[PDB]
């Protein structure tokens, strides 16, 4: 099957959520740029985001990040374009 | 088309045809093209995958890489009524079921 | 079926001609009793007879004509639990436990584990499923020498 | 009848007969049930068709 | 050819990953339409019998005259004793019978690599225990045998009389000079660029001690190469 | 034939209308493909015409499962044939029987999970020789219906196309018998007219200068299939009187 | 080099018995236990797929546009006659691309006979009828075209165009390049002044014509050799 679905499974209260996580996560994987896990040893052929979060390294909180007025995901995507060099459209 | 057993095939793929995936898999073709020296613009590119082309098989691969597909019987009774398996380009007309499935 | 039917015929035992118990697993003058007779007359080789080191050496003699059974039940509880560790729970196959397996194995296990579990018996399960050749025939229906009678 | 027509030509015993293995070689376990069966191939429909 | 793919195009790339001498998972790929079992089947059937090594033939224990029977000072059984031996692997240049004689005592685990170092015998497998001697005694001393033979030679067909023939001893053991113990092929899919129905070809390998697993293939490949080359020259 | 018949393989062709069946006793002449002359003779002994009674089989024709019926002769030359012998024989008789399958060699065992419910293994040897190969025969009629402009005209003249498209197909827009079509070729040179709407006003003044027959009509005509790729084997001839014979018929 | 008494000093004598192009037994004795059908296999998986062979690409006939035609002079349908040209057996020396003339009219059964020899071309089997032929002007010409390859083409794949170049009637027919048809092979034991538990290997190659059975059972070897190769220099 997949790898370490069953971990996966484990890291998140509710099945449906591990979905939702790994499904934004690809999101930004493709817009913004790429992830968190590279040079020693990540995936290999063409792959995918399910690796990362089987690492410790991402976070998935009800509402981590936000903006201390009005409801504004917003902010985040502020940050990541910042950051990340690579552009999509 | 036709079903039959795919014994090498696990329950994580499935033995679709390869001319079937030239037409119902145009549109991630299309975003692939440009990236390469097969096709030039996108809309010069609507005029040569839409059809029996040769040129098209290592490109498509390439996009088949991580994008599972959803299989299906008509007689649906049961959740297990439409599963989902990882594409694998398998000469024939007919289609690769897992025996277990 | 065709997967079922080549695990099931491996872990079986032959039996033909037989006169003296021999059971020499277990005991210390069976051993020793039903090893020379095996090179004899009296004693058959495709008979009830355990007697050697491990698994995988087990299967060399069995190679050169000398044993038969007690190699399957064998080759069969090491391949298996090759891919995948938990020994404990895997080593009940059968013919109607060939279903609780995949109960069983999940709830100690897990989910992942259960994913290449299914592959292992898989290739296993129709590999010896012509090695073996259960070809059926009509002289396969042995017709029960009582039936005459009944009639 | 027919048991004892499968004894005046040739070639195997009682019916099944030792092959061998295409893909080991070695010596087939137990002999098998083979022979000539007279099959039929189906038409297509246009049903059949990709 | 270079330009055409072919299996010469694309070779064999052998990834070994060898460990200690027991043991060593060998995997290939990829492999073409029907050269999946071509490969490990060739090797498996000349690892069981073609395959030359020096097993042991039988061994002789002080005071005890079975094999069944039980040995003063020793933790296990004179049975499993004897029964490990049949793992202990030994080569010998060329001798056709060679007496391995052994001497401890006192509170020491023997191991194999207490033999004394005869000029014609390598032990190559040192740490092999043999047995495990404690207090009260623990006097034992044998001395195991072993012949250069090929494939398996049953304890019954056989049987050699160093001391047997009219003094007694001695106790025959099964003689399994093939050095491979076991070998499996499993065929599973692969993942190519270009086309997806390719097979593998992973073979494990077990071995006694004589030979290591690499080395093992080699020899099993360069027999079957000799058998090649007597097609070329009629006579 | 299977190598097991009951006594009813014969009894199918013979009866039935697959087999031919002679009129009346006499002697062969010649013996070809698409007919079977019979030299009676009505007369006296010899050579020369007489009783000629010419047999037609069917060759390459549709069926209604979209297969074919064929009947290869049996008769060679010089061969007096007697009232009830068999003349060619039908889509599957082999002689006077009845063969619809064939016998290969056939070994039951599971192999490797291919055979698992109701599958089939074939050597590759199978493909290499055609012992299965089938004829099948797809019909695609093209009809041309009264245009809002005009009636609509069968011609080879097909803008919009390459010129591969029109080379197989004559000057009547009707491809030849025996072309190697494939997807994309053209079968039936139809056109149709567009519409006032469609015009430009571009195409609207040469319509009116070069002829009317200039930009008028556009590209409608029946091509293959996408997948399937074959030859054609019979082509469709017709033409109307009230639209005059032109350079079709 | 001698060695050791085992196999050196115990070569295995090929006596070979080729008759024509196809049918040729070859002998191959003494051998050791479990060594007969060994190499009777490896042989047989070579020589189906790895062995090269050039076959009949694309026919051509006189007033003949398409496959489902009909002749004024022959019962045969074309469409069964070409299927008498795919199985014909052609054996080229070294040429990329051959075109053999054929013609003949009147009453006689046209046979692989009368096709044109030529200089590189050899026919192996000329007793194969095509079709019966009778009077009323029975003239057949065929341009059988010949190429190399390796393993089964379809005619919708390679799709070649010869006299398609603005001519057009030929029509492309199955390439089946793969030589061998039939190889069996036996394991009768042999006996010997040494030992009796030998097994002789007896095998019975049988090609189509294309490739000689010398030249099948020597690249055969060669490229098998290759296989058992790979397993070598490590990474």
């Amino acid at each position: 099957a997949r790898v370490t679905v069953q971990d996966a499974v484990e890291k998140i209260g509710n099945r449906f959520d591990l979905v939702l996580v790994a499904a934004r996560r690809a999101r930004q994987m493709q817009v913004g740029g790429k992830d968190p896990l590279v040079p020693e040893e990540n995936d290999k052929t063409t792959v995918i985001a399910l690796r990362e979060i089987e690492e410790g390294l991402i976070n998935n909180q009800i509402l981590d990040v936000r903006e201390r007025q009005e409801q504004q995901e917003q902010e985040a995507a502020e940050l990541q374009a910042v950051t990340a060099i690579a552009e999509g459209r | 088309s036709v079903i039959t057993v795919g014994p090498y095939l696990r329950l994580h793929q499935c033995g679709l045809p390869k001319k079937m995936a030239l037409e119902l898999f145009k549109p991630f073709i299309y975003g692939k093209l440009e990236l390469r020296g097969l096709a030039t613009t996108i809309k010069a590119a609507k005029k040569m995958v839409e059809r029996e082309e040769a040129v098209v098989w290592d490109i498509l691969d390439e996009v088949i890489r991580e994008h599972p597909v959803l299989l299906n019987r008509a007689p649906t009774l049961h959740r297990l009524g439409i599963q989902a398996f990882e594409p694998v380009l398998i000469e024939g007309k007919a289609i690769q079921l897992h025996p277990l499935v | 079926q065709d997967v079922v039917l080549g695990l099931y015929y491996m872990t079986r035992d032959c039996v033909n001609a037989k006169g003296e118990g021999m059971v020499l697993t277990g005991p210390k003058e069976a051993e020793r009793l039903y090893r020379s007779g095996l090179a004899s007359l009296h004693a058959r080789v495709k008979v009830r007879i355990t007697e050697y080191e491990k698994d995988a050496n087990g299967e060399l003699v069995a190679k050169t004509s000398l044993k038969d059974t007690t190699v399957g039940r064998a080759i069969l509880w090491m391949i298996v639990p090759k891919g995948l560790p938990y020994s404990i729970v895997n080593q009940a196959l059968g013919k109607k436990a060939i279903s609780k397996m995949l109960n069983t194995c999940y709830r100690i296990l897990g989910l992942k584990p259960t994913v290449i579990f299914a592959d292992q018996i898989m290739y296993t399960g129709f590999a010896y499923a012509a090695r073996s050749g259960a070809s059926v025939g009509i002289d396969d229906m042995v017709i029960p020498e009582k039936k005459h009678e009944i009639i | 009848e027919i048991k004892e027509l499968l004894k005046l030509g040739d070639l195997p015993t009682s019916g099944q007969i030792r092959l061998y293995d295409g893909r080991t070689g070695e010596q087939f376990e137990r002999p098998v049930t083979v022979g000539y069966m007279y099959m039929l191939k189906l038409n297509h429909l246009v049903d059949d068709k990709m | 050819m270079q330009g055409s793919v072919t299996e010469f195009l694309k070779p064999r790339l052998v990834d070994i990953e060898q460990v200690s001498s027991t043991h060593a998972k060998v995997t290939l790929e990829p492999l073409e339409r029907g050269f999946g079992h071509t490969l490990g089947n060739a090797l498996r059937r000349i690892l069981l019998s073609s395959m030359p090594g020096c097993a042991v033939t039988e061994v002789e224990i002080d005071g005890v005259l079975h094999e069944y029977s039980t040995k003063e000072g020793v933790q296990e059984d004179i049975l499993e004793i004897l029964l490990n031996l049949k793992g202990l692997a030994v080569r010998v240049q060329g001798k056709d019978e060679v007496i391995l004689t052994l001497n401890k005592s006192g509170i020491g685990p023997v191991t194999a690599a207490d033999i004394t170092h005869d000029g014609d015998v390598e032990i190559v497998k040192p740490q092999h225990v043999i047995c495990h001697l404690t207090d009260e005694n623990a006097s034992i001393s044998m001395r195991i045998k072993v012949q250069r033979g090929r494939g398996y030679v049953p304890a019954s067909t056989r049987i050699h009389s160093e001391e047997d023939e009219r003094p007694i001893g001695r106790l025959l053991v099964d003689a399994c000079y093939s050095p491979v113990e076991r070998i499996a092929y499993n065929v599973e899919a692969a993942r190519v660029e270009q086309r997806t129905d390719l097979d593998k070809l992973v073979i494990e390998m077990e071995t006694n001690g004589t030979i290591d697993p690499e080395e093992a293939i080699r020899r099993a490949a360069t027999i079957l190469a000799e058998q090649l080359e007597a097609f070329v020259d009629l006579r | 034939k299977p190598l097991v018949g009951t006594g009813m393989e014969r009894a199918v062709a013979v009866d039935s209308g697959v087999t031919a069946v002679a009129k009346r006793g006499g002697v062969v002449q010649y013996v070809d493909a698409s007919r079977i002359v019979i030299k009676v003779n009505e007369d006296e002994m010899y050579p020369g015409e007489a009783g000629i009674d010419i047999y037609n089989l069917t060759k390459y024709t549709r069926s209604n499962q979209n297969t074919c019926i064929n009947q290869m002769p049996c008769v060679s030359l010089g061969e007096p044939v007697e009232r009830g012998d068999v003349l060619a024989d039908g889509p599957s008789t082999d002689l006077g029987e009845l063969a619809l399958g064939q016998n290969m060699r056939v070994a039951f065992m599971p192999w490797n999970g291919y055979n698992f419910e109701d599958s089939i293994l074939v050597s590759e040897r199978v493909v290499q020789e055609d012992r299965f190969t089938t004829i099948h025969i797809q019909e695609l009629a093209c009809v041309s219906r009264d245009t809002k402009l005009g009636p609509e005209e069968i011609t080879a003249d097909i803008p919009n196309v390459g010129e591969a498209a029109l080379s197989k197909l004559d000057e009547s827009g009707i491809v030849y018998i025996g072309a190697e079509v494939t997807g994309g070729d053209i079968l039936v040179g139809k056109v149709t007219p567009k519409g006032e709407t469609q015009l430009t006003p571009e195409e609207k003044l040469l319509r009116a200068i070069f002829g009317e027959k200039a930009s008028d009509v556009k590209d409608s005509s029946l091509r293959v299939p996408n997948g399937v790729s074959g030859t054609v084997i019979d082509v469709q001839v017709f033409t109307r009187d009230g639209v005059e014979k032109d350079k079709r018929a």
